[PDB]
């Protein structure tokens, strides 16, 4: 349908701090790590639907500028003694056709999975540090 | 405790104005010791003489609240009538609660009967007790009894339905256990030979208030800490506005996942946004906070440097107090 | 001191409509390239305006109330120099050259001044 | 914007070379005196953005929109010493000198890529010229007079 | 469509820049004393569809085909001041004010890709000129009286 | 954010001694063998945060000129008698907007662990002597 | 560092035998099949350090010309009753500034562990004789 969005990308928060300072070019993205509902299936018409408890875990990939404001919240919450957990959410506002609506996607209890492979080159810049926050709900909502 | 006291010996009307100076007859401690004019110190004057505040009313109890930031208040003596309604708009206006107790004259549907005024009223943060002995101690094991709640762990919104108190229960017939049901009170009365505390729906449950009291104030508090204390002020940037949405979000994300709020249909027709958005999120995530466009609010309020309303939408979550089953024998 | 515009809109700047508005935006150089401040000011009857002006890179804007956007009456660059008593026809003649540079050396006069506040702050001792 | 003329400013005070002698790019300027070694800042490739920031300050309220991005300038050495103005140029880049002269230019440098001594097709001659390329990264920025939120009133309601 | 239109007008009120030094793109206009920055909304770009929607509306009852796609449009600067007028729009492209102002022009902005300050042969003189690239994404749409189908009468038949 | 480093690529140095011939191209790289923290998912809202004991283990690959100080260096590290233990630190300078800060990383604790795949060629002319160093903690601080 | 090598190609004699019928386009390579030195690591700074016995266990690879004294020696060697002992020195000499210095790197015992794969065509010409003697030790030096 006819559909137009404010805010470039998804405007994206955790723990009540906002990142500011993503790498253009696809930065954040939201993967389903698994099924929403695994089944076994039988003979002459019928199934079994049992919804995982792995439903909505999602790793998000987050591209941060690679010493930057985002990239420090980030470090810094790596480098805790104790892992900080990240709740928040990533939502963008769209207008459907006159009418102005928000898509948020809540993200629950997750923590850093993969540390950003540190590289640095001097044939080519390269400032992109990549977080990996894997959630375990993430419920988009519109 | 870290303080040092200085007090002149008289008594009325003397004054210690000085705040240390200087000699200049050798070297001073003045500064170091921290009570200089320029430092931050206060010095009551030495009043004139005794004084006779005049008795206040009850209604004093604004005081309190103007220093302490109390949420659960009481009264050793009873509070008289005419200053029931006067207390319970003082309880919806300052966001707290007030437990108070009454005898068995006040088991009526007349609005002559002040309990019943707070009922019709919607003064549900003035909640109302029954002691046939009037026991005002009732009250205490109550307040002591409803607040014991975290409002951070899994399950912990806890309703008051037949819950362990520390005074002695009553003797009620059925008539007045129905009439105080049906008229705001709460009973602490005998079942099978035990404590058993029943709450009433007529004025709003103690639940449901309470719980939305510490909710209003919590979204209040954490809006306001991520706004002066966090050291990066929040702009009016749409991704500003965002993360402000986001803080009541969390918010109310802790307290769905608290027990407080559960998803659910949407009983009532006024909402915001639009419908569909609206039940959609309360059937999924039991709450919905929609945020006023920074467009929708004028220059004139934006120096004001206030954001647009935001609005939530809760909905309780069912607290069983009835269960009513019927058996059958087949044989 | 800081300068004090004004005069009644005529010529290309267009007819004296008792409405037009106007837009200067300084460029103050804040820390690490510079500071946009804008500042929007409006107009009395018989198109007169009237108005004081800070010191330093200014862009004028011109437009009028319900158009649909600005005209780029362009760059200035008040300096201590420029009259006070000035319009703004007049003043949007003396737009600003790339002597920015030369002028950063002025600070010889601070250099003076601090010079000499060193010698008569040392001095008194005896 | 500022960049290339940095980078320029760079490169006058490593190979501790002449104001004169140094002219931008691809805009107009006559090479007179073809031995007179000329060094240009060649921009014309094509700069790429990498991020978009955003900061935001509170006491002195106004906030920061920043732009990194890379562009691959090359450097055109010409006149008769063309070769060592590129090679003692070509390896100086890495220095004590240049690391420490560009202390303000808000500007990284990389290392040299490669180098290619292409001349240019002076009319039935050819004239010294030598290429060198490096990626140059930077981060142009510009501050508006947002204002903050001091508190935020609000109604709830429920079922 | 509407669509370059739109986002003219967007740059139109970022920049707070003139209606008259907004020329569209590879039409007729002449661009005189080529210091007048201008700016032209290039959309020579291939524009390609992404989906098409069909809905469909009950009481009001009309029906709404609707096309989302994007184009690569370009942004060429022109006049003494192009490069400022790049910089300064490759960089408020993602402010409060850009976001801000494209209220209700039906059209997304993404985030400037790249540069290029590539100047145009201007016959034995070169004119400042510099490409910013975006892709713009939107969706023109259009509606159609059809109607609904009340009820539907049949028959069924069996061995 | 506004950023620029000095100090092309991130200078680097193990046990005191600095490396100064890094092949161009992208010579040292960070890599995070692990995660950081490995999460127990359960039902109903509830997830269990763990830190891994392999929290900063990180492979730092590092190339440098086929016979250089540097690789003369890293070979008489490779063939010890007893393996040695490498400790030093990446690091950085750049200035956020005008202020200077310096970015640096410690490696603990460390040793080769994929020697250089030694090729030598006529065509073409190749000097990459590939080394990996891989620690046990690399905590980069900013 | 500043560096020229003499002898295009790492000189190269196993058994006493000189190979000079190399297969232009990189035909020696030198692959570590193992790492130097595993590690088991646990809590709180604490890591063990253990050289492998794999320690230089080095594949070489050769290519030489389809039918060439060398690749006379190397299939002699191939089809021998007894697998014969591979001893010998991979070697480039090099002047660092203007000392001339020699890069040695011995070969222990090693034998052929995989044939080349004899392809014939008629397209085009392929004389690719691809040997890989793998031997023990392989010790760089300079």
């Amino acid at each position: 349908s006819v559909i137009v969005y404010r805010n470039n990308q998804s405007t994206l928060t955790l723990n009540g701090y906002t990142f500011q300072h993503l790498y253009q070019g696809a930065a954040l993205v939201l993967t389903p790590v698994n099924a929403k509902t695994a089944r076994t299936n039988s003979i002459n018409g019928g199934v079994s639907i049992s919804g995982r408890v792995d439903g909505g875990v999602h790793t998000l990939a987050i591209m941060v500028q690679k010493h930057s404001p985002d990239d420090k919240f980030l470090n810094d919450a790596k480098n805790s003694q104790e892992p900080v957990v990240f709740d928040g959410s990533m939502k963008r506002a769209y207008t459907e056709s006159g009418t102005l609506k928000k898509a948020t996607t809540t993200l629950e209890t997750g923590s850093i999975t993969t540390q950003p492979t540190k590289t640095d080159n001097n044939q080519d810049p390269d400032d992109s540090r990549t977080y990996v926050i894997e959630f375990r709900n993430s419920v988009e909502t519109f | 405790n870290g303080y040092f006291k200085v007090t002149s010996s008289t008594t009325g009307a003397t004054s210690l104005l000085s705040y240390l100076g200087v000699a200049t007859s050798g070297t001073d401690i003045s500064a170091v010791l921290g009570m200089n004019s320029e430092s931050g110190a206060v010095l009551t004057q030495g009043t004139d003489q005794v004084v006779l505040p005049a008795e206040t009313k009850l209604e004093g109890i604004t005081a309190i609240k103007s220093e302490v930031n109390i949420k659960g208040a009481m009264f050793i003596d009873q509070i008289l009538d005419a200053d029931i309604p006067g207390i319970a708009s003082f309880a919806g206006a300052n966001n707290m609660l007030v437990y108070e107790v009454f005898d068995t004259g006040y088991l009526s549907k007349n609005v002559s009967n002040p309990v019943w005024a707070v009922k019709l009223a919607g003064q549900s943060n003035f909640r109302c007790l029954l002691s046939k002995s009037g026991n005002r101690k009732f009250a205490a094991t109550y307040m002591a009894r409803m607040h014991t709640v975290l409002f951070s762990g899994q399950n912990t919104a806890i309703t008051m339905q037949l819950k362990e108190l520390s005074v002695t229960a009553e003797e009620y017939t059925d008539t007045e256990i129905a009439n105080a049901k049906t008229v705001g009170l709460d009973l602490l009365t005998t079942i099978k030979n035990e404590q058993a505390l029943l709450t009433s729906g007529a004025n709003d449950f103690c639940d449901n208030v309470y719980n939305l009291e510490a909710f209003r104030d919590e979204i209040q508090t954490n809006n306001y800490n991520l706004l002066k204390t966090t050291s990066t002020k929040i702009p009016q940037t749409d991704p500003g506005m965002d993360t402000i949405e986001d803080d009541t979000e969390k918010t109310c994300e802790k307290y769905v996942r608290n027990g407080v709020f559960a998803p659910g249909t949407w009983t009532r027709s006024d909402f915001f946004g639009d419908r569909q958005q609206f039940v959609d999120a309360i059937a999924q995530k039991g709450y919905y906070v929609l945020i006023g466009d920074l467009a929708d609010q004028t220059t004139a309020e934006r120096q004001s440097r206030v954001s647009p309303v935001i609005q939530i939408a809760v909905k309780n979550a069912g607290a069983v107090h009835e269960e009513d089953i019927i058996i059958s024998v087949n044989l | 001191m800081s300068i004090q515009v004004t005069g009644i809109i005529e010529g290309p700047l267009g007819t004296p409509s008792p409405g037009i508005t106007i837009r200067v935006v300084s460029k103050i150089s804040y820390r690490n390239t510079y500071r946009l401040s804008t500042e929007d000011y409006v107009t009395t009857t018989g198109g007169a305006y009237d108005f004081q002006l800070n010191e330093g890179f200014h862009k004028i804007l011109i437009r009028y109330r319900g158009a649909s956007s600005f005209t780029k009456l362009g760059d200035v660059s008040v300096s201590d120099q420029t009259p006070s008593p000035i319009t703004l026809i007049n003043l949007l003649e003396s737009s600003s050259p790339k002597a920015l540079v030369v002028k950063l050396q002025e600070l010889a006069d601070e250099a003076s001044e601090s010079a000499q506040s060193a010698s008569d702050d040392a001095d008194q001792v005896t | 914007s500022q960049s290339i003329i940095n980078v320029a400013r760079y490169i006058r005070d490593l190979l501790d070379y002449d104001e004169n002698l140094i002219q931008f790019d691809r805009k107009n300027t006559q090479q007179s005196d073809t031995v007179t070694g000329y060094i240009v800042v060649n921009g014309s490739g094509v700069q790429n953005v990498l991020s978009h920031g955003s900061s935001y300050d509170g006491d002195a309220e106004i906030m920061e929109y920043s732009k990194s991005e890379s562009r691959l300038i090359t450097l055109e050495f010409y006149g008769s010493d063309a070769y060592e103005n590129a090679e003692l140029f070509s390896l100086l880049n890495q220095s004590q000198k240049a690391k420490e002269v560009s202390r303000g230019l808000g500007l990284t440098i990389y290392n040299v890529s490669q180098a290619t001594d292409v001349k240019q097709l002076l009319g039935y001659q050819y004239g010294n010229r030598v290429h060198v390329d490096f990626n140059i990264q930077y981060c142009p920025s510009v501050y508006v007079e947002t204002l903050r939120v001091d508190a935020s009133e609000f109604e709830i309601l429920v079922d």
